[PDB]
């Protein structure tokens, strides 16, 4: 068989595309992630829990790097997910071999937005039930940026993903502040998800990546399980 | 030889926190003189320049088509370009008609967007790039402004002396070259300012 | 209902209606029959006229000069085919300097139209076909249908009311290997006639006829060249 | 209810109906048996004869794929001998790349596959036919495959398709075919399908026997006319008594 | 243009010179010819210039790709693989001549990489116009294991012989240390050759060139 | 497979377009953007809708784009189809001054666009585009120029218009505001604070842009939060003078 | 809302109103219809596959039916479900790893190998022309650096690393079975892997197998190259088991 | 270049020189122009190495593909069947001679030539390169059947050391490799393992 050649993603007489409004349902039934922007880094933090204890929690990674400088986590559907990895690692590299300079975040970002949003009008697809966030480095400066199954992308401070968003946005109101620092950050981060958490929280329990000046990098279940005894 | 039907010749040399960027004027068809005005240095930012010598359709459609693809990196990124990434844009450029080239070598003299250092460059007709600290040359008299820059220039020149030693260079280098000349056109890059001269200059 | 508008949809039952359907457009068309004796291959088809004032509708075509097919169904369907065997014909003298054997164009046949009833938005071909040919395994009787499933006949008959054509054929089949070509022509006629209504009869103007043999490449008899033919033959109960 | 209009569609119990309906086409139609020996392969068929009016030998459903494979067909005849096409171009190919006889088990996964791909989509819909292939080789010995609409393959030593699928089933399972001769095992093939013809329902049947082993150096082709009357004469004696 | 590499008791040692030439006149005096492939990976290039860097740079993002994906190390193997499928793919008309070098799970690797696809896996490798005199130097000296300094050294000497006997190859010499544990990227490792001292002063002062026409267009700054 | 297509470029029973009617719905309850045109330069004003307290500014503005060195546009509706328009605006500019080494007169590059929306809408199967945009720029044909295109392809020339969220209230405040070929850049951003009031401010709320032309020039500028406090203020006093006069 | 639905959510890879893909769940239920069960568990210096093995019919030629293949000589597969998607998808794996071999000049990973079929079925599950295969694969080899490695992967694309796992019908008791082994312990040896398999398989069909109605496959260390056993093999495994 | 097969009872003896020139200058003097193709099965490459290079790799991934889809050891004729019908494709492109030497258990050991053009042909020995014009006579005068495994060895050994002595693109060491049911044994002769001829004098 060739595709179908008509897309599946229409207007409703109200005017809304209703997959993507169903996508995003699946978002927000997805694992809980957060994103902070300290002064002087991001952190990116996920619930990683696993479905027993016979699953290899060390085998596969939700915070993935796209270059040196840039990594992203998701909340929503994993497959989509590793599918939106590839094109923008793809994409970061073809930058690169143009430019000769790591892409900055803004323009990754706009990359990996543009593919979600073309599929959400070609033919035969639905769109990806994933939305990212994504952490930068360039010019000195941190960016946080999340990216929607629309392919509508947004700059952000601070913001949460998943199952009980709502309540983790308002926490983050609460504790955000722009003059804190990277540790501060993770630590935020980390009480974050302990809000929506579900059992007791331990370094394989989540998974935290953090971007700055050295580069994107996930940190090691030893570094969580320190942040983790200074949380309590 | 294709690269000598038109004549030409471009320079660039680096100062202290200044760069100079120099042209001959002519335009002509082997042997026949058709203008002496013919532009080779087109901006591509505020304090940033390429000189295009070899074959002048070549200058002209790369200059346009460089042109296209700056001006939507700019609109797409939403800043200026720094002579690194516009050395780079112009090498792929050139590279991607790697067997059907265009016939000219292009120099790029600029200051960086926001620490205004000094940038020179040159590439080859496929796009290899050169950084240098001193100067660049393209086109048919290499050898008299090599000559001409190797025994003139020195390091950490302010923006006048910069400019007498690249227009003596450009005009006794081209003094000695029959398909090049008719007029040299030096522009002087620095932070608060760009200046444009056209030098007195032999018109045989 | 939901599993009789495509092909490419099977019923619970394991049918394909689609192509039952193109079976009912072969069932609708005029009656032709085909036989043949030890030597000899004839095609004898009825032709209809759509008004008193029009022509016959030709059912008999060439294909080559060892073979020639009736055709009932969808014209323009049989015309495709027929431009497809005669391609396949002219292809085989083309490259072998020799006749393509009437067997291996039906597998052809058979190939070309299977492949459409198994596609998304294909359909059947809607005529069924009865193929004379001589070769050097002597004479044969073809029957192709929509479904591309293809037969070798000692005698056929397609088209509407073409059972009576056949019952008078297993009646009479064992006679046609020693039949000299007038009697078996005849004996096309008379099966043939079989179909017809009692107010028709076969005419000089209703009756074509194809022969193929041995010494024979395939002719195509009309009009007044039926009369000899149609002479002998006997009045109908 | 909706779910069963075309192969790109599970059922909410996990099945797909378009393939479980081609099955069914297969399953109406006439009886074909396979019997692996330890000299060879043997096939037989119930061609059941529609008319008189048809030359005997008309609609085969034994092929010949290649050289040393055989091939038995039951369903839409169409679809057979589109699938015998596929398996004669696998075969000339693998001889094309590899330079010799393809193996019996290669081929059967290929063409398998090809029957696979036809069950996953909407643009097309699954084959109507189930096939036996049949192949004897000095080096591989006796090998008899069963290919299905589903696209599955599987080595048997006696197997039987069509609609008296199981009583030949039953019937082939008394027979311990691993010591026996294909000279045996053809009159005992022609038994096997006297036997499960339905002589009221069914009307006139022709009998088709091919095989391919040790006696026929590895070639597959249709039983002697001489073999193929006394099996016959043992068959019917056999349902007489 | 002259490079070499051999390997090391515990590594590869990579060299080049530093000059690129035109025709018969030194266009870049500080050519640098060890390309970056992976941290654990470098290429020395000769041949044609932009061939080279286009090559090197293709391999290096496609194995950037694959180590994100694998989560692991790249192997020189995997390199060496890429570039002459890629070269053979393009029947010799990219005139990239390399040597490859690196450092991965299964140890030292050292490979040369011809124009036409052709590779060969060697203790020691020369290429470039000045191939054949570093060739000698490691054929009168290479040992096997070498000491990483010994290595060095010989490396040098290589390259400098190329350097001053080879009108193609001149200017400086750099190296490019590779081990499991370190990565040392010497650039100048060695500085052979320098321009004489200026005798005269041959200063244009202000005033000195003749100006038809003058403009000055003030720029705005942040 | 004919059982799933949505049939997204047909025709109704009454000659409509269900499809574009439905993007133009959606378009309705966007964020308002309004143009206004003057004798010395043309305006357009955006209300934000990216208002949340967590979110971070890092670009040229929220939803007005430089298509050129002489023309910008405001977009209202989907913001991903949005892009992508903007993104092939950017492109068919540069493909024109390519061709002509001058820059695209505004009204080609608005019909260049319109092509594509209007394609989208009669082929392909696909649906079409749910976005409006309003265009303003300058060129040397008919000088300060302000357009307006929505999903059917359609496209008008204006001198003050609105698009998205109560762009009928706003129609109505500029048909009876709008003095025209008397109006300044600065009367015409006192109007445009002023029905953007009605039709929803503060200065985070809401972006503007202005377009000029000084010393043979095109200048586009966003407003600073300095600049739009100082108008709103105007606007406040200029009111409560209004309200005490009566 | 609870099992809601819209539009033609039930017969095509579109989200349903609570951003479901029913075509994908229905996919995992035909993994089930072969009414078969494997188990797969990692020791320190192992990996074993076991697996039901049915053969109704004495007609059947035993040694064709089977559900382990080897992929690669290092690299061996269990596959359940729908026989002919199975066949399928190790033609794909085959292709997959031989070509990954010839691009890269070393043997993929199995973590590697995993990923890329579970991408190949993503797609299924994006693209509406097709269905997803009702098929889920474990597969186990030896890395020379993580040592022994069991990956799954299933019809919606979602892979994973596992200390041991089960497919089939019986899934979750196998699954509650094995979580409670490796609770106790997980350091195994070769022979214990293979009796925590075998027990697994035993107690949740609550059959005592003999010889011919399971198949085992290992690789080990020791010996990393993909083998499956033979009955002398699997009774000895089955005598070992009974007499303790 | 020289290269040499020979089948003997049981299995094949393997054999070539080391030397890769680019005209007169020895670009490598300790090539290895053996390439196993299979456990049992290999190539001696004579020609351009790019071309040589690049075949040998296309026959390994499609032999080792077709080995795993059959589940048997490949045949030494399917893999000269592979090579030959890379090398006649593209015989306008490549400038390649193969020699296919192996063992599998149907017919044992087999050597076939592939040599420029496409051309398949089993022998009882073949040789092949630059090199193998000056060991005709040779070979055509000691081959004899029978010939055990040492035997072959040290046949292949002389005939090589001969053809790099006069040939001046052969040379270096001597690569041999023994195939057999057993397995692969390879060595190499160098200096003076290498057998020896003396120049005549006077």
């Amino acid at each position: 068989e060739r595709g179908y050649s008509f897309s599946l993603t229409t207007f409703s007489p109200s005017g809304k595309l209703v997959q993507i409004e169903y996508a995003l349902a699946a978002v927000a039934g997805g694992a809980p992630s957060v994103g902070i922007k300290a002064a002087n880094g991001v952190v990116l933090a996920t619930e990683k829990k696993q479905k027993s204890i016979l699953y290899d929690e060390r085998s596969v990674h939700k915070v993935e790097p796209i270059t040196k400088h840039i990594g992203l986590v998701y909340s929503g559907m994993g497959p989509d997910y590793r599918v939106l990895v590839h094109r923008a690692r793809k994409l970061a590299q073809q930058y690169y071999l143009v430019y000769q300079e790591p892409i900055p975040t803004a323009q990754l970002v706009q990359r990996v937005a543009s593919v979600m949003q073309e599929y959400t009008q070609s033919g035969g697809v639905r769109p990806f039930g994933v939305s990212l966030l994504i952490c930068g480095w360039n010019e000195g400066r941190p960016y946080l940026f999340q990216s929607d199954p629309s392919g509508a992308y947004f700059a952000w401070k601070a913001t949460a993903m998943g199952k009980n968003y709502v309540n983790g946005k308002t926490f983050l109101e609460k504790r955000y502040n722009e003059d804190l620092e990277l540790e501060d950050a993770i630590h935020t981060a980390i009480l974050t998800l302990k809000e929506s958490f579900e059992g007791q929280m331990t370094e394989d329990n989540i998974e935290v990546g953090i971007c700055n000046e050295a580069g994107f990098r996930r940190l090691t279940p030893t570094e969580v399980k320190d942040y983790l005894a200074a949380i309590a | 030889s294709i690269m000598s039907y038109n004549g030409g010749a471009v320079m660039a040399m680096k100062g202290k926190n200044c760069v100079a960027i120099a042209a001959d004027r002519r335009f002509g068809i082997q042997a026949q003189m058709v203008t002496t005005d013919f532009q080779k240095i087109f901006p591509m930012g505020d304090r940033l320049y390429i000189g295009l010598a070899g074959l002048a359709t070549d200058v002209q459609t790369v200059a346009q088509r460089l042109k296209f693809r700056l001006n939507l990196y700019e609109l797409k990124e939403g800043r200026q370009i720094k002579p690194y990434t516009l050395m780079s844009m112009v090498a792929n450029l050139l590279y991607e008609k790697r067997f059907g080239p265009y016939y000219t070598e292009p120099v790029i003299a600029g200051l960086d967007p926001k620490t205004f250092k000094p940038f020179i460059c040159s590439l080859d007709l496929i796009g290899c790039p050169m950084v240098t600290d001193d100067f660049v040359v393209s086109g048919t008299c290499a050898e008299q402004m090599y000559g001409m820059c190797e025994s003139l220039w020195e390091p950490n020149m302010d923006p006048d002396h910069l400019f007498e030693t690249i227009s003596q260079a450009m005009l006794n280098a081209v003094d000695r070259d029959a398909v090049s000349g008719m007029g040299v056109i030096v522009h002087i890059i620095e932070k608060d300012k760009i200046t444009t001269r056209t030098l007195k200059a032999r018109m045989d | 209902n939901q599993y009789d508008n495509d092909v490419t949809v099977w019923s619970p039952q394991g049918r394909i209606h689609q192509i039952e359907y193109a079976m009912e457009a072969v069932k609708q068309g005029s009656a032709t029959v085909g036989l043949k004796s030890k030597t000899h291959a004839v095609l004898v088809a009825l032709k209809r006229a759509q008004s008193e004032l029009a022509a016959h509708q030709k059912k008999i075509l060439h294909v080559d000069n060892h073979i020639g097919i009736s055709i009932a169904g969808l014209t323009a369907d049989a015309r495709l085919l027929c431009n497809f065997m005669r391609q396949e014909c002219l292809d085989s003298r083309f490259v072998f300097d020799r006749p393509l054997p009437v067997s291996r164009l039906v597998s052809l046949i058979g190939s070309k139209t299977q492949i459409p009833t198994q596609r998304y938005g294909r359909r059947p071909y809607g005529v069924g076909l009865l193929i004379a040919g001589y070769d050097d395994m002597g004479p044969h009787i073809f029957q192709t249908c929509p479904s591309a499933n293809y037969f070798d006949c000692r005698a056929m008959s397609i088209g509407a009311r073409s059972q009576s054509a056949r019952t008078y054929l297993e009646r009479h089949m064992s006679e046609f290997m020693e039949c000299n070509l007038n009697e078996l022509v005849k004996h096309g006629l008379r099966a043939l006639r079989e179909t017809l209504p009692a107010e028709q009869d076969l005419t000089t103007k209703n009756v074509s006829i194809g022969i193929v043999g041995k010494d024979l490449e395939f002719t195509i008899y009309d009009d007044d060249d039926v009369s000899p033919f149609l002479e002998g033959l006997e009045e109908r109960p | 209810t909706g779910y069963d209009l075309s192969a790109s569609t599970f059922s909410p119990d996990g099945r797909v109906f378009q393939v479980e309906y081609a099955m069914k086409a297969v399953e109406n139609s006439s009886t074909a048996i396979g019997i692996r020996c330890k000299d060879g392969v043997v096939f037989g068929v119930e061609k059941l004869v529609l008319s008189k009016l048809y030359e005997e030998g008309s609609n085969k459903r034994l092929f010949n794929v290649d050289r040393h494979v055989g091939m038995a067909v039951a369903g839409l005849l169409a679809d057979a001998r589109s699938l015998a096409d596929i398996a004669r171009e696998e075969a000339s190919n693998f001889r094309s790349n590899f330079g010799y006889n393809i193996p019996l088990k290669h081929l059967a996964d290929r063409v398998a596959m090809y029957v696979h791909a036809y069950t996953l989509y909407s643009a097309v819909r699954p084959f109507g036919c189930s096939f036996m292939l049949g192949s004897y080789s000095v080096n591989d010995g006796a090998q008899l495959y069963m290919i299905d609409p589903s696209g599955v393959s599987y080595g048997y030593w006696g197997c039987a398709i069509g609609k008296a699928r199981q009583a030949a089933k039953t019937e082939i399972e008394k027979l311990q075919m691993k010591e026996m001769t294909c000279r045996d095992i053809v009159k005992e093939v022609a038994k096997i399908i006297y036997i499960v013809h339905d002589e009221v329902k069914d009307k006139a049947f022709e009998l088709e026997l091919s095989w391919v082993g040790e006696l026929t150096n590895g070639r597959h082709e249709i039983v002697p006319k001489d073999i193929r009357e006394e099996a016959e004469k043992y068959a019917k004696e056999s349902l007489k008594e | 243009t002259t490079i070499a590499g051999v390997v090391y008791k515990d590594g590869i040692v990579l060299g080049a010179d530093t000059r690129a030439t035109e025709g018969m006149v030194v266009a870049d005096k500080n050519c640098s010819k060890i390309h970056f492939i992976s941290p654990n990976i470098y290429c020395c290039g000769a041949g044609t210039a932009a061939d080279t860097d286009m090559t090197t740079q293709l391999i290096s993002s496609n194995l950037e790709l694959h180590s994100l994906s694998t989560g692991r190390l790249p192997r020189v193997v995997t390199a060496n693989r890429m570039l002459k499928q890629m070269l053979f793919r393009y029947q010799g008309y990219i005139g990239a001549a390399l040597v490859l070098g690196g450092v991965d799970v299964t140890g030292p690797h050292l490979y040369s990489i011809y124009p036409h696809g052709s590779t060969d896996k060697l203790p020691y490798v020369t290429m470039g116009s000045g191939s054949l005199a570093a060739m000698a130097v490691f054929e009168d000296k290479f040992r096997p294991d070498m000491e990483e300094e010994e290595a060095k050294n010989l490396v040098s000497e290589a390259i400098a012989a190329g350097i001053f006997n080879d009108l193609g190859s001149g200017s400086n010499i750099d190296l490019c240390v590779i081990s499991k544990n370190k990565l040392d990227f010497l650039r100048p490792y060695t500085v052979p050759n320098k321009k004489g001292t200026r005798l005269g002063r041959y200063r244009c002062e202000k005033g000195t060139t003749a100006v038809l026409t003058e403009k000055i267009t003030p720029l705005e700054i942040e | 497979s004919r059982r799933y297509d949505s049939r997204t470029t047909i025709f109704s029973p009454e000659g409509r377009l269900y499809q574009v009617e439905y993007a133009m719905e959606a378009i309705g309850h966007a964020g308002t953007c309004l143009g206004i045109l003057a004798n010395d330069g043309v305006l357009l004003a955006a209300e934000r809708r990216n208002i949340h307290k967590l979110l971070d500014e890092v670009f040229f503005s929220e939803k007005i784009y430089k298509l050129n060195e002489d023309m910008a546009c405001s977009v209202a509706g989907i913001t991903s189809d949005a892009n992508v328009l903007t993104n092939e605006l950017r492109l068919i500019a540069q493909r024109y001054l390519l061709q002509y080494q001058e820059p695209i007169p505004c009204e080609q590059l608005v019909t260049a666009l319109c092509d594509i929306k209007q394609a989208y809408t009669q082929f392909g199967g696909k649906r079409p585009f749910g976005v409006s945009l309003l265009y303003i720029g300058w060129d040397k044909h008919y000088g300060f120029q302000l357009y307006q295109s929505d999903p059917s392809g359609n496209y008008g020339g204006w001198k003050a218009t609105c698009i998205g969220n109560n762009s009928a209230a706003a129609v109505s405040m500029l048909k009876q505001d709008y003095k025209e070929g008397e109006m300044t850049l600065k009367s015409a951003l006192a109007l445009a604070i002023k029905v953007l009031n009605k039709t929803m401010l503060s200065a985070e709320k809401v972006e503007i842009a202005t377009l000029t032309r000084e010393n043979g020039k095109t200048v586009i500028r966003v407003l600073k939060q300095k600049e739009v406090e100082q108008l709103i203020k105007k606007h406040e006093e200029e009111e409560a003078k209004a309200e005490r006069e009566k | 809302s609870r099992g809601s639905s819209a539009g033609f959510d039930r017969h095509i890879t579109i989200f349903s109103p609570e951003g479901r893909l029913y075509q994908v769940e229905y996919a995992f239920k035909a993994i089930n219809q072969g009414g078969l069960t494997s188990v797969a568990v990692r020791g320190k210096d192992c990996a074993v596959i076991v697996t039901q093995k049915k053969v109704p019919d004495k007609l059947l030629d035993s040694s064709t039916v089977t559900h382990l293949f080897k992929i690669t000589e290092n690299i061996g597969c269990v596959m359940t479900g729908m026989t002919a998607d199975s066949r399928s998808q190790v033609q794909r794996a085959r292709y997959e790893a031989a070509n990954w071999k010839y691009k890269y000049g070393y043997e993929i990973p199995v973590d590697m190998l995993c990923k890329r079929i579970a991408d190949i079925s993503q797609v299924y599950t994006q693209n509406a022309e097709m269905r997803p295969l009702g098929c889920c694969m474990i597969l186990i080899g030896i890395d020379e650096e993580q040592g022994p490695q069991v990956y799954k992967c299933d019809p919606a694309g979602y892979y994973c690393g596992f200390k041991a796992t089960a497919a089939g019908v019986k899934q979750t008791e196998s699954t509650s079975f094995l979580e409670k082994k490796v609770k106790k312990k997980f350091d195994w040896t070769f022979e214990q892997t293979v009796e925590t398999a075998i027990t697994c398989l035993s107690t949740v069909l609550s059959i005592d197998f003999k010889p011919s109605e399971i198949e085992v496959g290992v690789v080990t260390v020791e010996n990393p190259k993909f083998r499956i056993l033979t009955e002398a093999e699997i009774d000895a495994h089955l005598v070992a088991l009974a007499e303790r | 270049t020289t290269i040499m097969a020979v089948q003997f009872d049981g299995g094949v003896v393997l054999g070539a020189d080391s030397r890769t020139t680019t005209g007169s200058y020895i670009a490598n003097r300790v090539t290895d122009k053996l390439t196993p193709i299979h456990d049992r099965i290999f190539c001696c490459r004579s020609g351009s190495a790019a071309d040589t290079q690049a075949v040998a790799d296309a026959v390994t991934y499609q032999l080792g593909f077709h080995s795993i889809e059959l589940n048997e050891p490949p045949l030494v004729h399917t893999a000269a069947s592979l090579f030959k019908e890379m090398c006649y494709r593209y015989r306008e492109d490549l400038m390649a001679g193969i020699i296919i030497a192996g063992w599998d258990p149907q017919e044992g050991g087999q050597v076939y030539s592939v040599p420029m053009g496409g051309m398949m042909v089993r022998q009882s020995f073949a040789i092949g390169g630059s090199g193998s014009s000056y060991i005709y006579g040779y070979v055509d005068a000691t081959y004899r059947e029978g010939m055990t495994k040492e035997e072959c060895l040290q046949f292949t050994a002389n005939a090589l050391a001969l053809a790099m002595e006069r040939d001046g693109s052969s040379g270096g060491v001597i690569r041999l490799a023994a195939i057999a049911e057993s397995g692969v044994e390879r060595q190499v002769l160098l200096g003076d393992q290498i057998p020896k001829f003396a120049v005549a004098t006077l």
